[PDB]
RNA sequence: GGGGAAACUCACGAGCGCAAGACAGAGAAGGGAUUGACAGAUUGAGAGCUCUUUCUUGAUUCUUUGGGUGGUGGUGCAUGGCCGUUCUUAGUUGGUGGAGUGAUUUGUCUGGUUAAUUCCGUUAACGAACGAGACCUUAACCUGCUAACUAGUCUGCUUGUAAAUAACAGGUUGUACUUCUUAGAGGGACUAUUGUGCAAUAAGCCAAUGGAAGUUUAAGGCAAUAACAGGUCUGUGAUGCCCCUAGACGUGCUCGGCCGCACGCGCGUUACAAUGACUGGCGCAAAAAGUAUUUCCUGUCCUGGGAAGGUACGGGUAAUCUUAUUAAUACCAGUCGUGUUAGGGAUAGUUCUUUGGAAUUGUGGAUCUUGAACGAGGAAUUUCUAGUAAGUGCAAGUCAUCAGCUUGCGUUGAUUAU
């Protein structure tokens, strides 16, 4: 079967899931089979470019990384991509490099943001009856 | 007269305990016999029927609701066998709420 | 809201009472010790008891 | 196969079948203490176990009520004679069954036997059979044209929590009088039975009970090098 | 009051039909009780309803005298059951001791502490029961376990566009695999670690660090003692008593009515625009449903400018099919330019379509028109602390058709207090 040089990490925010696969070579980032350039709301593309600029391109020119994302809505999706990418490099440096590098990129990243290696525990709240939402309730008449 | 027959066992139950009893003694029993190959328990997603009902039989003013659930657990087990072995592995007592469905695809 | 209840403190008293020689400053040890030693119907319960009992081990190390 | 039915729609239909049976049996079986019904379903058959206090009246005089019942289910659903099977199973402990006991006080109250005495008789019976605790509620006109509600407790009782659904057994009956409907609930908290060995009580202990188990001193022989 | 009522529902109203008036006593009936019905009138009505007209039919019974069914008729102050509310507040009991002749009291408390009569401690009280807690359900952690063609990954083959061991896409594949996805076992959190932080160093609180998670993790379910003549005879083949009983308050049919408008009071949808409206472009959800075989979800395909129609090819009683999609805020262009303006669309008039025997008193939907109030709201006053408010769509219940409601589901995501 010839076990590949693959590493596979996942990333999560709300209902969104990102699976990033990392293999060695000339660095690509393709999300859902397309460059980061084309990710829908333009503003938060820099969110995905963050861990890249934080680690420096030097780590990323050595690796082709492809991230498929399926999930909730645009923003959470962006955060999932973020996450998967970030802990993806870490997993690579775990298997194929020394542990030391894994450690120092871990620290490197988390000093900037912890949302990269750790998932946002928040999810939606179910709705309580007698309201238009998960707390707020039908208006009341006292007098 | 060799028969290679793929057997599909689908278990459905409103109680979980019952169905895991069934499942796990089918797996236990099938492995215990040499002619047998077991594609293991396949756990379908759990079906939850909800019925939300207003409590008071009247309009009596506070609105209270009842969240009434019925869970249906569905399992699949696959076997590589002949007829008699099947009838051997199905030979044990099962709790009442269990549905057992058997299908046979011939294989050459 | 972290105030601990009757059941838990009675429990912890007993667990130390009989077992003090077996017991450690480590929660994770004492919880397993408890589990072996006793009938505790809940994971959550056992853990609360073990934590308080640990707490009391530490309080015992200091004095009466 | 017969018809391909919605696992959801089938299962709900099975539950509704079960409930129709329970209403049918509690209604037509009203004299012998009727507790429960257990239904196994075979492609061949449908097996119904009627769990009851007085199986003898389920059968009747050489299957008068049995044959009647079996044929009732037959005409009702339509069934082959090999397709339906009815068993009656005894409840070994009558004191642990609510529906039974409420039937008991139904009976005693019909004979004009006074309230407190009857309530006491059953309660004493229930605890005599090992139930930790019991309570009875009688509501409606007792004294006068103005409704009263009388409670009788003895022993140990839980109301709130998931343990409620486990340890507490409840039944109600409507009791008929010239004056109207009066009504009666029986709550028997069952005991805790640690072994599958018997049909008793509750298999899983109250989440409250916490027990420390003091150490033992036993036989110790060592193995030591001899000295000469 | 699942109280979204076109018929039905349905109790209301106008006009018509049946008996499903059992059972017993008396008389009548076989030489006839009674049923039915062409046709002409009649009627709203092919209601034989009535009237004329006779032919059928063969005890299924008719007239009285009793009397039962049946009753969405009355009575919740006759009642069960259930359900609201005090109240999710923290309360409430008893035994044995102590105090009062006694009703009663201590227990059940000065004080800390907790969300909690939660605990600590005080202690003539000691021990206990209910309630709180425990518990249970959902959500959040596992690159470890158990496995999966009704999930996916990879591996090796291939296909297309390309110079292609590039890139992006398909199709296949296996004694392959578990990250993603199901979901079973077991872990995990105990307020953990630290703290010359506050605590009379006791319960506990606080902070920092670690942590998936430290508001009782979050959101719920359950809810003692006692009440309140709270609500419910219209949910019940649970009923007491009262009433209606053949032009009936029984069971049907036809047309209305509950939607009737000078007004008063509640929930609410939509707006008063530039953080906007409109015209394009854009492979972002979750959770629910689904066929007693053509009827239920519906995917292709075709016709129509459109709502919608074909029936041409098909799948799915469903992790297989509708679909792992088809949502809408959001984003990118472009128009429009602070004025009752395209903001805002109420109200109206033609046309077309769909559900239904039935749409008139517009069931919904489509196309042109028509375009009102409203320029951010008096006295008052509601709900709400984090994936929370708010905006934003989606489903489910209802349901042939009808969501401005309800019950849920995610998306975008705050201000301000702990
Ligand atoms: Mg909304
Ligand atoms: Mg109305
Ligand atoms: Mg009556
Ligand atoms: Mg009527
Ligand atoms: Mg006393
Ligand atoms: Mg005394
Ligand atoms: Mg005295
Ligand atoms: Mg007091
Ligand atoms: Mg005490
Ligand atoms: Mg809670
Ligand atoms: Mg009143
Ligand atoms: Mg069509
Ligand atoms: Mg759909
Ligand atoms: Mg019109
Ligand atoms: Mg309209
Ligand atoms: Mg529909
Ligand atoms: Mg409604």
């Amino acid at each position: 079967q010839q076990k590949p040089q693959l590493v596979q990490t996942f990333g999560r925010k709300k209902n969104a899931v990102a699976v990033a696969s990392v293999r060695p070579g000339k660095g690509l980032l393709k999300v859902n089979g397309s460059p980061i350039d084309m990710i829908n709301p333009q503003i938060l593309q820099a969110k995905i470019y963050e861990p890249i600029l934080l680690l420096g391109q030097q780590k990323f020119a050595n690796l082709d990384i492809r991230i498929r994302v399926r999930g909730s809505g645009y923003t959470s999706q962006v955060y999932a991509i973020r996450q998967a990418l970030s802990k993806g490099i870490v997993a690579y440096h775990a298997k194929y490099v020394d542990e030391n590098s894994k450690r120092e990129i871990k620290e490197q990243l988390m000093q900037y943001d912890r949302s990269l290696l750790v998932a946002d525990p928040r999810r939606m709240e179910p709705k309580k009856c007698g309201g238009r939402g998960a707390r707020s309730k039908m208006q009341k008449a006292y007098r | 007269e060799v028969k290679k027959v793929r057997v599909r066992i689908t278990l459905t139950c409103k109680n979980l305990k019952s169905v895991e009893k069934a499942t796990s003694e089918i797996v236990s029993r099938a492995k215990k016999t040499e002619q047998v190959e077991v594609k293991g328990p396949v756990r379908m997603p759990t079906k939850t029927l909800v019925i939300t009902v207003r409590k008071s039989p009247c309009g009596e003013g506070s609105k209270t609701w009842d969240r009434f659930e019925m869970r249906i657990y569905k399992r699949i087990i696959d076997l590589t066998c002949n007829v008699p072995d099947v009838k051997t592995i199905t030979n044990f007592r099962i709790d009442p709420g269990v549905e057992i469905e058997l299908t046979m695809t011939a294989d050459q | 809201g972290r105030v601990r209840t009757k059941t838990v403190k009675r429990a912890a008293k007993s667990l130390i009472e009989h077992y003090y020689s077996k017991l450690t400053n480590d929660f994770h040890f004492n919880k397993k010790i408890l589990s072996e030693v006793a009938q505790v119907p809940s994971k959550r319960l056992r853990n609360k008891i073990a934590g308080f009992a640990t707490h009391l081990m530490k309080r015992i190390q200091k004095g009466p | 196969t017969t018809r391909a039915i919605n696992k959801k729609k089938k299962f709900v239909a099975d539950g509704v079948f079960n409930a129709e049976l329970h209403s049918f049996f509690s209604k037509s079986l009203q004299d012998a203490g009727y507790a429960g019904i257990e239904v196994r379903r075979t492609p061949t058959k449908t097996e119904i176990r009627i769990k009851a206090t007085k199986p003898q009246q389920v059968i009747g005089v050489e299957g008068k009520k049995h044959k009647e019942l079996t044929q009732f289910l037959q005409k009702r659903f339509g069934y082959s004679d090999d397709q339906i099977q009815i068993w009656a199973e005894p409840i070994k402990f009558k004191g642990l069954c609510a529906s039974a006991q409420v039937e008991a006080m139904n009976y005693k109250l019909l004979k004009d036997v006074p309230v407190r005495l009857a309530a006491n008789y059953i309660i004493k019976s229930v605890i005599q059979d090992g139930a930790k605790g019991c309570e009875i509620i009688i509501s409606g006109k007792l004294k006068q044209q103005r409704a009263k509600t009388m409670k009788f407790k003895q022993g140990y009782m839980i109301c709130t929590g998931q343990p409620k659904n486990d340890y507490i057994d409840v039944a109600v009956r409507h009791v008929f009088f010239k004056q109207g409907i009066m009504g009666v609930k029986v709550k028997i908290m069952l005991p805790y039975e640690p072994n599958p060995a018997k049909k008793f009580g509750v298999k899983t202990p109250i989440p409250d009970n916490v027990i420390i188990h003091p150490p033992k001193q036993i036989t110790d022989d060592k193995e030591i090098r001899t000295a000469v």
